[PDB]
């Protein structure tokens, strides 16, 4: 889910 | 009233609100900045920036690059679905969980849209301490996810  | 016919579904307006603010945010800094350019807000501590996250943090898992776009999109899609049903199964007066779920969903869809439409996720928030250490650039979607995730984590008391 997050950017990274 | 109408509040009773749609159940817990109208909490998704928080998800939409998160998604939109996330996309307006990114659009702005895509327009105002070039890659890795940074607008200083607090010289030692905080700056705006522009970075494209193709996910190099998980590059150690493969001799190929470019798969994060699809694998992470896939995970977003899967997690989003399960998150929606679990929002639906909630009761009124479980307001903490509804918000936390909606926040994570908004962030999930925000970055999902990026990985699908763009080849990457747009990052503009650069927090740091001088030149000693730099925190990985993030966005509002991440913030919604993180705040949402923490709200869930503090639910187990
Ligand atoms: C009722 C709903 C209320 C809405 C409440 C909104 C919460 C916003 C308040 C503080 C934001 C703090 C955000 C913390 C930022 C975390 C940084 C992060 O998650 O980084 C992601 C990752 O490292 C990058 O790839
Ligand atoms: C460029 C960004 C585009 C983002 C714009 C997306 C707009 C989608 C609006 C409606 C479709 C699905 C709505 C999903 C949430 C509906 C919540 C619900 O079911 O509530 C019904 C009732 O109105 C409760 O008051
Ligand atoms: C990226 C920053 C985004 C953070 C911005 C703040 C996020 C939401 C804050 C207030 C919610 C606004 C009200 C939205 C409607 C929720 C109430 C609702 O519809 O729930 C009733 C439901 O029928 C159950 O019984
Ligand atoms: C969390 C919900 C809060 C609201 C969600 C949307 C806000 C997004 C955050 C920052 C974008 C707008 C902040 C404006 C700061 C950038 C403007 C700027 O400094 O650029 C000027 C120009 O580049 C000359 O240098
Ligand atoms: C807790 C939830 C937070 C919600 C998030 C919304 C608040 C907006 C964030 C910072 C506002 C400060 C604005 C500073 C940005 C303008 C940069 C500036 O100072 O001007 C740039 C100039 O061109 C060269 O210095
Ligand atoms: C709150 C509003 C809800 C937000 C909903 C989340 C956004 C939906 C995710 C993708 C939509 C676009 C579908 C893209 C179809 C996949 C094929 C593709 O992207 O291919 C592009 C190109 O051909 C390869 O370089």
């Amino acid at each position: 889910l997050i950017s990274t | 009233p109408d509040v009773d016919r749609f159940g817990r579904l109208p909490w998704l307006w928080i998800t939409v609100l998160v998604f939109v603010l996330d996309q307006v945010s990114k659009a702005f800094f895509q327009a105002e900045l070039s890659m890795y350019q940074q607008i200083v807000v607090i010289p030692d501590l905080f700056s705006w920036t522009l970075a494209y996250n193709t996910g190099a943090a998980f590059s150690f898992l493969a001799d190929s690059s470019g798969w994060q776009r699809w694998l992470f999109a896939l995970i977003a899609i899967v997690v989003s679905a399960s998150l929606v049903v679990w929002l639906k199964r909630l009761k009124k007066g479980e307001t903490w969980l509804a918000i936390a779920l909606a926040l994570v969903l908004g962030g999930a869809l925000g970055n999902l849209y990026d990985r699908m439409v763009l080849g990457h996720v747009v990052d503009f928030i650069l927090v740091h301490w001088q030149n000693r250490w730099y925190f990985p650039a993030f966005n509002l979607a991440d913030s919604a996810i993180t705040v949402g995730a923490v709200m869930l984590a503090l639910d187990m008391f």
